[PDB]
Parts: structure tokens; sequence; C-alpha cells
């Protein structure tokens, strides 16, 4: 849904990565190079941004309860 | 003494049937002196062996260089003199087979002792008067030297 | 037979299958080759058996 | 629902002790100490620090069940020895091997952080 | 009968790792020192949470989660503080926590992207990692027009043993017999197998000839922190942390003995 805090495998944050990826696809980078220029240089690390889904932007499409 | 038997043997052949474990070689081996034929398993890993090495062997019931028995409990602080350190390789094991060519009505004239160093096999072989002191069950050292 | 089941174990009958000379040479003692014997059994038991 | 406390792997009850030394009956000098809220991290240096003993004839240690929280370690001595005192000077060894270690540390981050 | 004396050699230091080579102890004590980084070496984390409003898509558990990773700033700090079962106050105190606070409400057609900067502490040694003044912040939540968040949090004192918030690296690389002399790893087929970085084996060579009197000597460390303590100050700390388990444990030892 949003993009984990930590991640699972050896705890590098990477919650703070996943707007500059975009932003780095963004003006074509490939997704390797993109993860290389963030730095993501485990695997485990590369596999928590290359795989995730950002569904949050889509729970965001309805309207709360309260206004 | 406690030996039972020494001899110096020469590596004739080293795994003929191939290598069927890496760190473990099976020698063949013949005496010069008593004519024995030897098959032995050795640890090549820390102590390797040649083609053509020639070998001191002694078998003996203590590695005491006075008689005294083994209790077969491993002590590392025993500071008795000890016969091993005139060798390089040393091994533990107990005799588990003894054949021979005996028949109904005459006694052998060749005998064949099986010795097993926890699963390291020998067997020696050869004229029946050099192997009577092996007995059956009996524990038995093995204590062995290349030659220059 | 009045057996448990699981106190019994495959055995094999040593006189069904031999031929006959070699059932006789098997089972039937020989008293009488002195040497056998004093290979076999102390001295007493042969001078006993003979 | 049956989770156990993640604290309960290193805080001790009330009433437990953290170490206990009972005799090994079935040869002479030995010695079973039960550690309790103790894993590998202490067991295997201990360990290891004793069998650099050369009056320790043996030592190994075991978890027994990895839920539970202790530790058993055995030790055997020469009969001029005692296996509580070669399980003291163990623990002497490794604080004074640490404490190098600590200090030459220091000493050589002091030395990167300006050449 | 006694002690390594053992000796450091460091070979890279950052704000990220530190590389070093330890050299002269057993692999006992190097593997332990291993598992202090990672297990027993203390950090401030988020560990108590109140949420006020939370009209945010996430429900209120996964926000808790969320903000319970957030690595704190804890270097000299985390060393005054008690533990909570230590300290004498009912529940909450300085000398024990430090309280958080967030409240942000979305007014605006953009989304508003939640972060570890909406994070206000009331002790201004511990804040989040991606305050300190590059790397931008953590994300906790979006945000639509009209959802807040709005909460209170007490940091605790804790190690990695308890749970994995507490754990102070990203990644502890170790290695040793870089060239397999010792033989504790066999490859079927060594030509296979990739040079360590650590190798001084020539390119035409797979491994080293096997050593039967060597043992493991020298030990290649990898630290990388998580941002919440230096790296250099991880090591201090594991090393100060595993010296005070065997003293406590020789205090214990030694009333158990003078009891017998
Ligand atoms: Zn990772
Ligand atoms: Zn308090």
């Amino acid at each position: 849904m949003i993009i984990p805090v930590r991640c699972f495998t050896c705890g590098k944050i990477v919650g703070n990565k996943w707007e500059a990826y975009l932003g780095l696809l963004q003006a074509e980078y490939t997704e390797g190079d993109a993860l290389d220029a963030l730095g993501l240089k485990r695997y485990c690390c590369r596999r928590m941004l290359l795989a995730h889904v950002d569904l949050i932007e889509k729970l965001l499409n309805y309207a709360p309860l309260e206004k | 003494a406690g030996i039972l038997f020494e001899d110096i043997f020469d590596v004739k052949d080293i795994d003929p049937e191939g290598k069927k474990f890496d760190r473990v070689s099976r020698l063949h081996c013949e005496s010069e002196s008593f004519k024995m034929d030897l098959i032995l398993d050795v640890n090549i890993q820390i102590y390797p062996v040649d083609l053509g090495d020639k070998f001191r062997l002694v078998i003996a019931s203590t590695l005491y260089e006075d008689g005294t028995l083994d209790d077969g409990e491993y002590n590392p602080t025993d500071d008795r003199p000890s016969r091993a350190d005139q060798f390089e390789y040393v091994m533990y094991g107990k005799v588990y087979r003894i054949e021979g060519d005996e028949t109904s009505t005459e006694a052998a004239t060749r005998l064949s002792a099986y010795v097993s160093y926890g699963g390291l096999l020998m067997r020696l072989q050869g004229d029946a008067n050099n192997l009577h002191g092996f007995e059956v069950d009996s524990r038995v050292y093995l204590l062995m030297k290349k030659l220059a | 037979d009045g057996l448990a089941g699981e106190s019994v174990e495959f055995q094999n009958l040593a006189t069904l299958k031999p031929s006959n000379k070699a059932f006789e040479k098997k089972f039937r003692f020989d008293y009488t080759n002195e040497r056998a014997l004093r290979r076999t059994l102390q001295e007493d038991l042969v001078k006993d058996v003979l | 629902m049956n989770a156990p406390p993640a604290f309960e792997s290193f805080l001790l009850f009330e009433g437990e002790k953290k170490i206990t030394i009972n005799k090994d009956t079935k040869v002479p000098n030995a010695c079973l100490f039960t550690i309790n809220k103790e894993d590998h991290t202490l067991g295997n240096i201990i360990k290891s620090q004793l069998l650099k003993d050369p009056q320790v004839l043996f030592a190994g240690y075991k978890v027994p069940h990895p839920l539970e929280h202790k530790i058993i370690i055995r030790v055997q001595t020469t009969p001029d020895y005692s296996p509580q005192e070669a399980f003291t000077n163990a623990i002497t060894d490794l604080i004074s091997e640490l404490s190098l270690l600590e200090e030459r540390f220091r000493v050589a981050i002091k030395d990167k952080q300006e050449g | 009968p006694y002690a390594n004396q053992p000796t450091v050699r460091i070979t890279e230091l950052t704000d990220e790792n530190v590389k070093f080579i330890i050299e002269n102890t057993d692999l006992a004590v190097a593997n332990s020192i291993r598992r202090v980084f990672i297990a027993e070496v203390p950090i401030i984390a988020i560990d108590w949470v109140q949420i006020d409003a939370n009209s945010s898509v996430l429900h209120d558990e996964f926000i808790a989660h969320r903000l319970g990773l957030i690595p704190l700033t804890s270097d000299d700090i985390v060393d005054k503080l008690q533990y909570s079962r230590d300290c004498t106050c009912e529940e909450f105190c300085p000398e024990c926590s430090v309280e958080f606070t967030l409240d942000v409400r979305c007014n605006e057609d953009q989304t508003r992207h939640v972060t570890s900067r909406d994070l206000i502490s009331n002790s201004p040694r511990v804040i989040p990692v991606t305050s300190r003044n590059e790397q931008d912040d953590i994300l906790i939540v979006k945000l639509r027009k009209g959802q807040e968040l709005r909460l209170r949090a007490y940091a605790k004192k804790g190690f990695g043993k308890e749970h994995a918030k507490w754990n102070p690296t990203a990644g502890v690389a170790f290695e040793y017999d870089p060239d397999n002399a010792l033989r504790h790893t066999v490859y079927p087929k060594p030509e296979e197998w990739p040079k360590s970085e650590y190798s001084e084996l020539d390119e035409d060579e797979s491994q080293a000839p096997y050593d039967p009197n060597g043992k493991p000597e020298r030990f290649y460390y990898n630290v990388e922190s998580c941002g919440s303590l230096r790296p250099e100050t991880i090591v201090l700390s594991a090393l100060s942390g595993l010296k005070k388990k065997l003293s406590d444990l020789q205090t214990q030892l030694s009333h158990e003995i003078q009891s017998d």
C-alpha cells in the first residue's frame, strides 16, 4: 500500500527513497541506474523499490467520510 | 615393549580402483623385510603420501615406552613418555577380523589381520609367524613415519 | 503357533536347500578324524569322543 | 494468543537465578552451569575461551530448546583445578580481551579521523 | 591459558559505515561481537503511541508500526536514559523517554505527504535521523483534503533483541578466510566461484593451498548504520555491552560460588 520504512531483510531505510525513485524514472534512468543512484547496493533493498506497488494513491481517490 | 609388528613398506599403488573419497586414500604397499602386503586408508589431507614413498610402520598395543595398558580414553594432558613422539602419523583402532589359509587338519601358513581405525581400514597379510600378536577385539595403535 | 506377531523375525532354514553330500558334510559330526578334533576340541574332549 | 512477551528472552522473572552450578556425578571434576536468559552470544565465547585453557578437559554448551531462554555449559578439569575456577578465569580473560579491543578501536578511530 | 591480544585496523570510515579488520582473536569472539551489533546495542525508538485523530486511509496500528521503525538520533542520550523498568516514575519522565507529537491536516487539493519532519520532539538531541541537517524524509502517510492525523508518542530505550526497531544496523558484512585455505567451505568446482574482495590470490588460482595448521585469525567487518548511531559508536557500544554482560555474569557466579 505504502512504501515500507525498512527493508525487511536488513533494516535499511527505504521509506524516504520512493518519491526520488519515481523522480529518477522520470528523467529516463533505467530502474537499475535509479536504484544505484539511490545507493541500494544489496538486492534485498533493490527488491523493495523495484517490486513496490503504491496502492495508497488509489485509496486517495475515495473521498473521506468527514469534510 | 608392546610392539606387535614393525616393518618398512614401499607404496606400490594408491587408489587403484579410483578415488572413492576426497580426504582419504587407500595405499597398497609391500614390506621389504617380512614380505607383508598392506592395504591402508590414510587421511592424505593431513598426511599426504606419494607413489613410491617408503615409510616405517609400527603396530603397537600401547603408546607408552614402558609396558602399560591403555584405557582408551582421551587424556591430552598425559605426560608419560610416548612412542608417538618418534612418529608422524598415528591412528587408533581395533582388530575386527583374522582370516587365514588354515584347513580342517592343518594350521594356517598365511594370516590376514583386519583393523578399523574409526572406519579407516587396514589389511596386513603375510606369513602367520609375523601376525601372532594380533587378536580380534584388541585395540592397537598404528604409527607411521616416512623414510628419506 | 501361539506367538505374537511383533516378536518374530526372518530366519533361514539351513537344512532345506543343501544336497545330500553337502548336508552330510556340514551336519554329520565326524568322530573319526583325530586331527580335525584336535584342531576343534581340547584334548580331554578328543579322548572322550574318540 | 500464546505469544510470549519479547522481553522474556532477556529479563529474569522474580526469583529466577541467573546461574546455577550442579556437579556432574558421572565423572570427577565436572560441573553443569545452567544460565538463564542467555543465548549463543555468551555460550559460544565462554566455551571457546575455556577450550584455550590447558587444565580444561571438556567444554561445551547447548541451548536445550530455542523457545526456552537458557544455556547449559558443561566443564571438566584436571583434578588439580576446578571447573568453577576455569569458568571464572575464562570470564576474566574475555573481559581483558574486550577491554584491549575497545582501547585499540578508540585509537584506530582517532587515527582515522585525523590521519 | 589466557586472553587474546587482538588488533584493529580501520580501512574505511564514513557517516554511513565503518570497515575494519580484527586480527589475533577467536572466531567465537568475532561472532559474538557481530551478534551484539544486531541484538544488544541500545538505541531510542518510538514504542508508545496514542492517536487523537486519524482520518487517513491507513489504520492506527499501521501508522504506529511505521512510527516505531523511524530511526531516532541516539548517540549521547541513550547512554544517559534509564530503561522504563529501572526508572522510578509511574509511567514516563525525561529520564526514561522522549515525547513526540504530530499534528497534520490536509487543507489543499494537493496531496499532503506526512513525514518524519512532521514529528516534533521535546528533546533536541533525539530527533528523526532524516531531520538532522540530500536524503529525503521518511514518508509516514499521505493525506487527502480533509483527512487529518494527530498523535502523541513516547520513545524508549531498547535493543534489537526485544524488537527489530531497536536494531541500529542496516547490514553487517562479516567474512573470514577469504581464500579458502582452512577449507571450512568446500567447493565442488572452485573455478566457478568469484573472488572475495579480500582475496590475495592471483587470477589463475581459484583457492589457496590447504593449511593444516591454521585457524580463523583475521576477520573483516563492514558495519553499516541505520543512522540512529554513528558506526563507530555501534562498535564501541557493542564492546561495552558485551563486557558488561560478562561482568554481570561474573558477579552472579561469584555469589553462587560463595553460596555453595
Ligand atoms: Zn536490504
Ligand atoms: Zn521514567
